[PDB]
RNA sequence: CAUUGGUGAGCAGCGAAGGAUUUGGUGGAUUACUAGCUAAUAGCAAUCUAUUUCAAAGAAUUCAAACUUGGGGGAAUGCCUUGUUGA
RNA sequence: UGACGGAGCCAGCGAGUCUAACCUUGGCCGAGAGGUCUUGGUAAAAACUCCGUCGUAACGAGGAAUUCCUAGUAAGCGCAAGUCAUCAGCUUGCGUUGAUUACGUCCCUGCCCUUCACAC
């Protein structure tokens, strides 16, 4: 096991190497395809390549989600654990619950004295597909962090505004039906793989009479997440809130599990660059 | 050094595994300078 | 063949894929090796294979999978009301 | 894939979804579901025999599940691995629950209990290791690696008793009265084991045919020369048919072609060994075919409880004065076949039934032996009938009490 | 060259090595004797494997303990561990292994954990 | 590669070598067909031989060193002792080669280490 | 193209390929005579060539109208596309050519 | 203080006309023991060969004979096949 | 299931030429800048084991309701770091000691799903 992922991560990261590399040879593939069928004449880098045009015949017989989510996107329903930081007040307890009713397949664990290596090196024995771990400060959730398993990818999240459940009187029990989900507003790179991260913690093909809706919506690279339960009526839709409201702003995104503090970052949040208020990344 | 220490195969097998020695700690030891026989300590003597 | 016995078969299996085959009904004996002795006599076709209880061959007759018939003539009205509900409910699943 | 006997039917096949290879299967008892397990995937998938879907895929294994088995009456699945540990599955039920008992080594075999109490494994130290599932704590041990004998072979460089190549066993099972473990590996030795006195009770030389590689644990040193061993030169340009001297050989081969293909020799090893649920007999599937060990001849003289005053011709003289019941249990003491088969047939039919319900309990099992393997071959199809219908009725009681006593028999 | 074993204990942090040599029956633990190993209360724990084979299979070697890390309570189990271990390394590598057989036979019978490590990995549910 | 290039017959059965070669190792990535023309060698194979991957493993300091490794019995391919050095180790397969457990390399490497523990052996 | 299958399809995809390098790849480099010892290749022109005149002189004494071609180049028979001779012997002479 | 590091100086104990370590050669085994040679129904074994030749039998239109080649592209002159010309 | 004192003794994280007080009383040198000394006040591993001594206005372990929790878990104890968001009115790590009770059931309360052999 501990082998087998060994390579498994060495072999991944040469195939992405290699595929910048080969990046270029591929527009080059493109352009000999266009000039085969528009006529026009080939440039003269390509026209002088003689290995290129060899090997076209073979390549010629060539044609989405995230790399690490591919193999499973759609076939296995993922698996999660959402924990919490060591000693948790009671609040944090009542949010980590909270969230695990957001995901149909969560589980909640204790983290008494848990230490990291072993968390993550268990989750992987059993087949669990991502770890939600949560923070406070004096019983105010602070930061959401979720690591996909076996491999990364880690986002880290900032969380503002949290309205829990139990703030509210005689609120009731959620429905547990798995939902549909909406997700408004991710333009750049950087909104797709957000979306691919959070979009892989729910099961795929909801009824299409499913009657819970959760929608995160980008505000300025503030995430809000709300959940209602709507009802069609005859002039239109009726929604009403669930909860729990929070907005969530990712400030790390690392090509790893959270254990490894090593792992490359794939996009970090920059806020003393002269330009840092400017633009919004997401 | 951090990658190099969790890349490390427990199987790698180097023939001077044998001159070289570990500290109880763990930590390779490495000699000052690189016993006196009797005859030589008595020569030096 | 060759790249198998060249990795003492640790391969990985090939994708895999659904055909269709045809089962031609006769005795068991036959599809047994040649020798002075049988295992099983029975046929190779089960009963259901043979004939299965379809759908009515009169077009007023209406046939179940369990066996009963009934004409619609002699069927009361709430019967038929009751059988076309059923049969709406099974075109529904499928 | 699973296969009907009444009508030879490929009736249903089992897949998994990311194409794994099996190297080892189970069967529920209640055959409605189906475990496999593989050297390249670390879990265990299961099915539905009813369905053919795949219910799910037990994981926690950090190492490629070597082996699987059911067991009969709880219904609880062992698994073992090369991760040195075993886990208990409880599959069955609205919980489930996993308990992992760790071992010295890598697990390579695993039977279970007809009891389904405990459970053995053979590991990669030539250990055979008895541990009770309930309670999840070892009962026993037998040391194994003096008792195999593995020869060296012509390509050997080192010698057999330095070679580490097979000193453990790939295969085990138990016998049904669940008291001896018969095992067998890559190596030219089939050991039976007794479980209870952790004992070998008998070792069994798998071939002594020289064309076979593992067979010798000493070569001749004739053989021997400057170049090599010569049975190492390859002589098919000697052939005279030029099908004889072609070379098919794939260079790197060890299993799965055609023999052609492999170039080096036939190597003596057992990948199988079950022992018979009707019989004292064991099979073991080896290189030259399936060995087949029983019991039956039956030359040994093997007395139970003699005294002086028992002998073969006091047994006939009982028979002459009508005492049938003593003549029986007399025959029995002696234990030779000849005399129980005269007993068993002089005894009329008026009064089977007043000696089967007096047989002592203790030479019950003998008796249901005795008319079990004679009547499968005998004419007296109406005189066998009758007993069983008198030792059935008489006690039946007892052999509900102890199944595992009298299951072969039964 | 002197013949000698060296075996290994754990229990959480706790980390015992043990150095079992032909010798005299003399028994430390840091330096120490083994009847000074604190918690008191614990003592006998530590006693368990030598009691349980008997005191006269140690009288031809000497077994020398180094203990590091962890607690008191995980730094007895550790010496146990390694103490039991090295006894029976010491019978396979230079006794008979029938001796070894029985000593593996008692440990096992009384506490496996003298052998085994006792490791309570998580497992999640 | 004569057959035309849209073919459906065509493109999966060039999917199903290049899946097969990358499996055994010989090829290295999946991404173009030319490869199975201009990166199908002999090296290639020969270079998923036992002694080579044990070199890349660090098991051994050279290719020749590896050979008498195995020829002497040393090495082991999950529970199987492996003496030919032909021996054509697949992708998978690559975990699974190891030291024998009584081997006197495999104490020569946890005793330089001080990390020997006699009760294994 | 989708139906076209085997050689016709490998000589078609190199047909098309060279005729849109000529613009702009330079002339040595695009199109390049496969290396051929000369007591081959001076064989290989004048085989061929003997053929042309053979073709031509049968299509003279006949009425038969020949597509033209320029002078140094070689006539095109149907023996030049079977024998794939152009990227042997090549269009023309080019020593001929320079000068 | 510890060396399970090296090199030495000496005891206790073991201890019959000495003891320890290394190494070359040969012999017997490493499969289950019915004898040597030849032109072999018998001779020879010191060989004959100065009877060792004759006779008889023995020749497929199979008059077929690369099951034996690393992949792609060609093959001027060769080689194979087919037709053709003149003898 | 105390306080005081003494004695014995057991961790794992953590290494940027970087780590860090305030307000005064006065001597001397100095053109000044300032330098040096003097001076008072304010602020700022534990558990565990053994031994000895004493001794049993507000509040004395927290109502009704409500919430959470299944094994290295609940709970106790200390030590570090402060890692572009958050945090010092604190946050996150690390080790140490370590249980009771259930691991069954759909009875109640909610959420959900349904209406290729042989045997049924
Ligand atoms: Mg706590
Ligand atoms: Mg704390
Ligand atoms: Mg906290």
């Amino acid at each position: 096991m501990l082998r087998r992922q060994a390579r498994e991560r060495r072999e991944y990261l040469y195939r992405k190497a290699q595929e910048l590399q080969d990046s270029q040879l591929q527009q080059k593939r493109q352009i000999i395809k266009q000039a085969l069928a528009q006529g026009k004449p080939l440039p003269k880098e390509l026209a002088e390549d003689e290995s290129l045009q060899k090997d076209f015949r073979y390549d010629q017989s060539l044609k989405q989600v995230d790399d690490e989510y591919a193999a499973t996107s759609g076939i296995m329903d993922p698996r999660i654990i959402v924990t919490t930081s060591r000693d948790p007040s009671t609040r944090l307890s009542q949010f980590a619950k909270e969230i695990k009713l957001l995901f149909p397949n969560a589980v909640r664990l204790n983290r008494g004295n848990y230490v990291m290596p072993n968390l993550v090196d268990a989750c992987k024995k059993s087949g669990t597909t991502d770890l939600v771990v949560l923070h406070e400060h004096r019983g105010v959730p602070t930061s959401l962090t979720i690591s996909h398993f076996p491999h990364g990818p880690t986002a880290q999240f900032s969380l503002h505004n949290v309205v829990m459940r139990h703030d509210i009187i005689n609120a009731g029990n959620q429905s547990e039906v798995n939902p549909h989900l909406i997700f408004d507003n991710f333009t750049t790179a950087l909104g797709k793989r957000v979306v691919c991260i959070l979009k892989h913690l729910f099961n795929a093909g909801p009824k299409k009479d499913s009657e819970r809706v959760i929608t995160f919506a980008n505000r300025g690279d503030f995430i809000s997440v709300r959940q209602h339960v709507y009802v069609r009526t005859r002039e239109g839709v009726e929604i009403a809130e669930v909860g729990p409201r929070f907005e969530m702003r990712l400030f790390e995104l690392r090509l790893g599990t959270l254990e490894n503090k090593d792992a490359d970052v794939e996009w970090q949040l920059r806020r003393f660059i002269r330009t840092a208020n400017k633009k919004d990344y997401l | 050094l951090r990658e190099k220490a969790k890349e490390r195969n427990p199987d790698e097998y180097y023939h001077a595994m044998h001159s070289r020695k570990t500290d109880a700690k763990g930590l390779l030891i490495s000699s000052r300078h690189g016993s006196l026989s009797m005859d030589q300590v008595k020569l030096l003597k | 063949y060759k790249l198998d016995v060249l990795s003492s078969v640790h391969f990985v299996p090939k994708p895999a894929s659904t055909s269709l085959e045809i089962r031609v009904e006769t005795p068991t004996i036959s599809m047994e090796d040649a020798q002075p002795l049988y295992m099983s006599n029975a046929s190779s076709l089960a009963p259901q294979e043979i004939y299965n209880v379809g759908k009515a061959e009169k077009d007023g007759e209406i046939r179940l999978k369990n066996g009963v018939a009934m004409s619609k003539e002699e069927l009361t009205r709430e019967d038929k009301n009751r059988l076309r509900r059923a049969l709406k409910r099974k075109r529904s699943k499928a | 894939r699973a296969w009907d006997l009444i009508r030879y039917r490929n009736f249903r096949t089992f897949t998994g979804t990311e194409r794994i290879q099996f190297n080892c299967l189970a069967v529920d008892p209640s055959g409605e579901v189906v475990c496999a397990g593989s050297l390249d995937n670390f879990d265990i998938h299961v099915w539905s025999v009813q369905t053919g879907q795949l219910l799910d895929a037990l994981s926690g294994h950090e190492g490629p599940v070597s082996c699987l088995s059911f067991s009969q009456e709880n219904s609880v699945l062992a698994s073992a691995s090369w991760d040195k540990t075993i886990r208990i599955w409880s599959i069955f039920g609205r919980s489930q629950q996993v308990e992992p008992i760790e071992v010295y080594s890598d697990v390579l075999a695993l039977s279970m209990r007809p009891d389904g109490k405990e459970v053995a494994v053979s590991t990669l130290k030539g250990q055979i290791s008895i541990f009770n599932i309930e309670d999840a704590k070892q009962v026993g041990n037998i040391d194994c690696r003096k008792d195999i004998i593995s020869g060296r072979f012509n390509q050997d460089r080192f010698t057999a008793k330095n070679s580490e190549r097979s000193k453990f066993f790939t295969t085990i099972h138990y016998s049904f009265d669940g008291m001896a473990i018969v095992a067998g590996g890559n190596n030219n030795s089939i050991c039976l084991y007794d479980v209870p006195n952790e004992v070998l009770l008998k070792r069994f030389i798998v071939s002594r045919n020289m064309a076979l590689n593992g067979t010798l644990e000493f070569l001749n040193s004739k053989k021997m020369t400057e170049a090599g061993s010569l049975d190492l030169i390859d002589d098919a340009g000697e052939n005279s048919d030029l099908e004889d001297r072609i070379d098919n050989s794939l260079p790197g081969s060890q299993r799965g072609g055609d023999l052609s293909t492999r170039k080096m020799r036939p190597e003596v090893r057992v990948t199988s060994v079950q022992f018979s649920p009707t019989a004292n007999a064991f099979a073991a599937a080896s290189t030259e075919g399936l060995l087949i060990y029983s019991t039956n001849d039956t030359i040994l003289f093997d007395p139970f409880d003699l005294d002086v005053d028992v002998t073969p011709h006091s047994t006939v003289e009982a028979l002459r004065e009508k005492q049938f019941l003593n003549a029986l249990v007399m025959a029995f003491r002696l234990n030779e076949e000849y005399l129980i088969n005269k007993v068993y047939e002089a005894i009329p039919i008026k009064e089977i039934p007043l000696v089967a319900s007096n047989i002592p309990a203790i030479y019950l099992p003998r008796i249901l032996k005795f008319i079990g393997d004679f009547a499968i071959e005998s004419q007296h199809i109406e005189f066998n009938l009758i007993w069983i219908k008198a030792l059935l009725s008489a006690s039946g009681g007892y052999i509900n009490e102890h199944k595992y006593l009298f299951s072969t028999a039964m | 060259a002197v013949p000698s074993v060296q075996t290994f204990g754990k229990k959480k942090s706790a980390t015992a090595v043990a150095h079992v040599k032909a010798g005299k029956g003399l028994i430390k633990v840091n330096g120490s004797p083994i009847t000074l190993v604190e918690p008191e209360i614990l003592r006998f724990k530590v006693y368990e494997p030598l009691l349980l084979v008997g005191l006269d299979k140690f009288s031809n070697i000497d077994i020398r303990v180094r203990v590091t890390g962890g607690g008191h309570v995980s730094q007895v189990y550790a010496i146990r561990q390694a103490i039991a271990k090295g006894l029976v390394a010491y019978h396979q590598k230079y006794v008979d292994e029938q001796s070894k057989n029985e000593l593996k036979k008692a440990f096992t019978s009384y506490d496996r954990t003298l052998l085994i490590a006792d490791s309570r990995r998580p497992e999640p549910k | 590669s004569l057959l035309p290039p849209t073919d459906p017959f065509r493109r999966k059965h060039e999917q199903l070598l290049l899946d097969k070669l990358y499996a055994m190792g010989v090829l290295t990535t999946k991404s173009k067909i030319s490869d199975l023309e201009n990166k199908v060698t002999v090296s290639a194979i020969c270079r998923r031989r036992l002694p080579v991957i044990m070199h890349r493993l660090k098991m051994a300091e050279t290719i020749q060193d590896a050979v008498k490794f195995i020829e002497q019995g040393h090495v082991r391919v999950g529970p199987n002792l492996i003496n030919d050095p032909a021996y054509l180790v697949t992708r998978n397969m690559e975990d699974y080669v190891t030291w024998v457990d009584n081997s006197k390399i495999k104490k020569t490497l946890l005793r330089y280490r001080n990390q020997i523990d006699d009760f294994d052996f | 193209d989708d139906q076209v299958i085997g050689k016709a399809r490998s000589r078609t995809l190199e047909m098309r390929l060279n005729r849109l390098s000529r613009v702009n790849g330079h002339q040595d480099k695009i199109n390049k005579l496969e290396k051929v010892p000369m007591h081959i290749r001076r064989g290989m022109i004048d085989k061929h060539v003997k053929r042309i005149k053979k073709y031509e002189q049968e299509a003279a004494e006949g009425g038969i109208v020949l597509s033209k071609v320029k002078k140094g180049q070689f006539r095109k028979i149907e023996s030049t596309y079977k024998k794939d001779i152009e990227r042997r012997i090549g269009g023309s002479i080019k020593a001929r050519d320079k000068e």
